[PDB]
């Protein structure tokens, strides 16, 4: 369909859907072969090389506790729990947030559901995922960087 | 072409004639391809994103991602990632590099004190030209990670070598500064149309003593049995 | 004025960067009071004699020539511009003779008419970069002569 | 610091000056190489054509009252540069905030609104934009564009 | 095809989407290479060089406290917490304001949510982000520049 003789809409979409396909296959090759390598490497170094103090400074309020940052060297070597992702098949944080909002609505109703979940955290998490990143500051009590380090120190 | 010099002469006189050219098509196609790639990977908002296999991963994803952006954004990785993509398309292979940087610098402040200031600590990236990589020729380029050695050809500024020696990174420095003068013998060069041959190379004297220039060097990574190489048991 | 031994893209890695500039005499004088400039007496002398521009724009562009640079004040004295160069260098202080340190630092110097140095100072900005920013049309990442749409 | 021109040799002024000059001279080599090429682009911008022999006659006819053909260089290329410059000005400069800030963590969010205000004072009250338009033209026209910054 | 004529609603949306693409790639190069440099430089100087007094004068009521302006030199050197942004991928403040408003409504319901957040501040913040910038002046107590410095 590269030949054009007065294309209609479905026709127009059709050749471009098809032309892109050979280019997308190149991308896929590039992504698996070399982008992945780079990405995995960056991830290892950030986990091992940075000191905890530096991690608070670079990452801030996103570190909600020990679990968020601390990691044993076993995980770093065996690459467990997290996988690198790229442009070819991106993750939509916005959709995820909307599902979470629905979950929270259900937890509100059905008081038995409410008993076994922490609602405030679901609210904080959904907001951060959507991109707000300042909800924590708005809370009556606010944690400073020094305060966070102490918590991590446990 | 032979007919061309005549044409150029006509143009100078005021007249007009045909001078030859090579058709564009191929260039346009490379450029269109490079664009597809830049849009798909680099122009995105997060660039490196993380997905999690289990619940434990979910807890750690938001923070990790933040630390990764500091590094792309504040470490200026993107300018170098655009080139890697052009290279692959243009030449057939593109090689990039990674390293960890802790940067410190000194500044004099007025009476007349000095200060050491701490800069970016994080990963930085770079591009190796096609003529500079040294691979293992006995395993496929795809299978480079399986072979014994890989290395690059690099140029090191004398001032950097010297600073490093104080930290403890480098050794045998006295012998090295000697080569600043004749170190650069450039074997593989760019096309004649491309310029930048250089002159009065790397030899700027300084007011009281010494010279400031670069020394050609090679960095190689090897897999070895320590006993055999003499470096341990 | 760049460092010709590193690529234009990689300018921040090289030893020096500088520009060619013209300074009005009145400004030099005001600066001297604040403390910015020094060696002023020698400098004013070059007002009449300092103009050579080797590289000039094409005749078509229309750059013209005043051809008469200086104007005399009522009490005597002439107001005009002295040609100068401003350069930023990375240096080891001990060697350059300005102090005792063996670690590289950044300093700025302004030299007038290639004969006298009218200003010098350390640079104290938290980043270590030279203060200039450069944009190029072509995408090679290695040394090249960059092309532009017209060419 | 002050380095004074005693005039004596083996003086800080004299020793430093020599060094700086070597650096300026190395740098000047680059310009020399790229000068002829840069000058051509200017002719292209101005659409200049070396005049033909037949032209003087035509001009004479026009003066007398008649009409004839006088030669020219076709516009195309100019139009394309100009169309490109527009894309760039719209994408970057004509926007409402121009420099905007995004934040990695919560602490950043607290500081973004204020920083942005201080940055506009500076673009708006410091007249940066007229100079930012030129930087973009230069890159396209000549291949490289250099800009500077000072307090 | 770029030059097909008598095009449909789709060509108008197809050659032009395509043609712009090579120009956008130039912009992206320009943005990363040199605009970024300028921007980062401006940011460093504004943070280090201006005195606090001057910062109140230039920035005004946008400085809601110590956190907003004061910064340690470590941050200035290591560039932490804020990143420069440009024309190529702009941030939409208006959308952000709308999400915040939904958040505010939720805080009002569910009284437990209300207990742990400061609602007034969310209201002030959302308004400022949207562009009002005079909200503070309409409050019963108004802070002058001298008062802010203190």
């Amino acid at each position: 369909s590269s030949p054009s003789s007065r294309r209609s809409a479905t026709e127009f979409r059709g050749t471009t859907s098809f032309a892109s396909s050979r280019l997308a296959n190149l991308a896929y090759f590039f992504s698996v072969t070399g982008f992945r390598s780079l990405a995995k490497s960056l991830i290892v170094k950030t986990q091992q090389l940075y000191t905890v103090e530096m991690k608070v400074k670079v990452a801030g309020d996103n570190i909600k506790g020990a679990q968020s940052i601390i990691v044993k060297p076993e995980d770093i070597s065996g690459q467990f729990d997290i996988m690198p992702v790229d442009g070819t098949l991106p993750v939509d944080r916005m959709a995820q947030a909307q599902f979470w909002m629905q979950i929270m609505s259900m937890v509100a109703g059905n008081p038995v559901l409410g008993a076994e979940y922490r609602l405030g955290d679901i609210f904080s998490y959904t907001a951060r995922l959507a991109g707000l990143k300042g909800i924590d500051k708005m809370k009556i009590r606010i944690l400073d960087d020094d305060q966070i380090l102490a918590l991590i120190l446990a | 072409n032979k007919k061309d010099k005549a044409a150029i002469e006509k143009w100078n006189k005021g007249d007009t004639d045909f001078k030859s050219l090579v058709m564009p098509y191929s260039y346009a196609q490379l450029m269109t391809a490079h664009a597809y790639m830049v849009n798909v990977f680099l122009n995105r908002d997060p660039i490196f994103q993380t997905d999690s296999l289990n619940g434990d991963g979910t807890e750690r994803e938001l923070a990790l991602e933040s630390m990764l952006q500091y590094q792309v954004k504040a470490g200026e990785m993107e300018p170098s990632l655009l080139v890697w993509f052009m290279d692959a398309l243009r030449y057939g292979v593109g090689v990039l590099g990674d390293y960890w940087e802790e940067h410190v610098f000194h500044q004099t402040v007025f009476v007349k004190k000095t200060r050491v200031v701490k800069g970016y600590e994080g990963c930085k990236t770079f591009n190796v030209m096609v003529y500079d990589f040294i691979p293992d020729p006995r395993v496929a380029l795809c299978k480079y990670q399986e072979g014994e050695f890989f290395g690059r050809r690099l140029d090191l500024n004398v001032l950097d070598l010297k600073k490093g020696a104080k930290f403890g990174k480098y050794f045998n420095v006295e012998h090295a500064e000697a080569l600043v003068a004749a170190s650069k013998e450039e074997m593989y060069r760019r096309d004649p149309s491309i310029g930048q041959q250089r002159s009065l190379k790397d030899s700027t004297m300084t007011p009281k003593g010494k010279q400031v220039g670069d020394i050609s060097c090679v960095e190689i990574f090897v897999r070895l049995v320590p006993k055999d190489w003499g470096l341990g048991d | 004025i760049p460092d010709p031994r590193v690529a234009l893209c990689k300018y921040q890695e090289g030893e020096f960067f500088g520009r060619r500039l013209d300074l009005n005499v009145l400004d030099l004088k005001k600066g001297a009071k604040f403390g910015k400039y020094f060696n002023v007496e020698h400098a004013e002398a070059l007002v009449a004699a300092s103009k050579e521009e080797m590289y000039r724009r094409d005749p078509s562009i229309g750059q013209q020539r005043s051809l008469k640079d200086s104007t005399m004040t009522p009490k005597g004295k002439q107001v005009g511009d002295i040609s100068c160069v401003e350069i930023f260098v990375r240096l080891v202080p001990k060697d350059w003779g300005l102090g005792d340190s063996e670690f590289p630092e950044m300093w700025v110097f302004t030299v007038a008419d290639k004969k006298y140095i009218v200003a010098a100072e350390p640079v104290n900005t938290l980043d270590d970069k030279f203060p200039f920013h450069i944009l190029e049309c072509e995408i090679d990442g290695y040394m090249n002569k960059s092309r532009g749409l017209l060419e | 610091m002050e380095i004074l021109y005693t005039g004596a040799s083996e003086s800080l002024h004299s020793t430093i000056l020599k060094a700086l000059l070597e650096r300026i001279d190395l740098g000047d080599t680059f310009i020399s190489d790229n000068y002829t090429r840069w000058q051509a682009t200017e002719r292209y911008y101005m659409m200049y054509k070396i005049p033909n022999k037949k032209d003087k006659a035509a001009i004479e006819k026009w003066n007398k009252g008649d009409t004839d053909f006088k030669s020219l260089v076709m516009p195309y290329s100019y139009a394309q540069l100009m169309t490109a410059h527009a894309y760039m000005v719209n994408v970057f400069l004509n926007r409402d905030p121009i420099f905007q800030t995004d934040s990695l963590n919560g602490d950043g969010t607290e500081r973004e609104l204020a920083l942005e205000s201080m940055l506009q004072y500076q673009v708006k009250a410091g007249e940066m934009e007229p100079s930012l338009l030129v930087w973009f033209m230069d890159a396209l026209r000549y291949g490289v564009g250099v800009l500077g910054d000072y307090w």
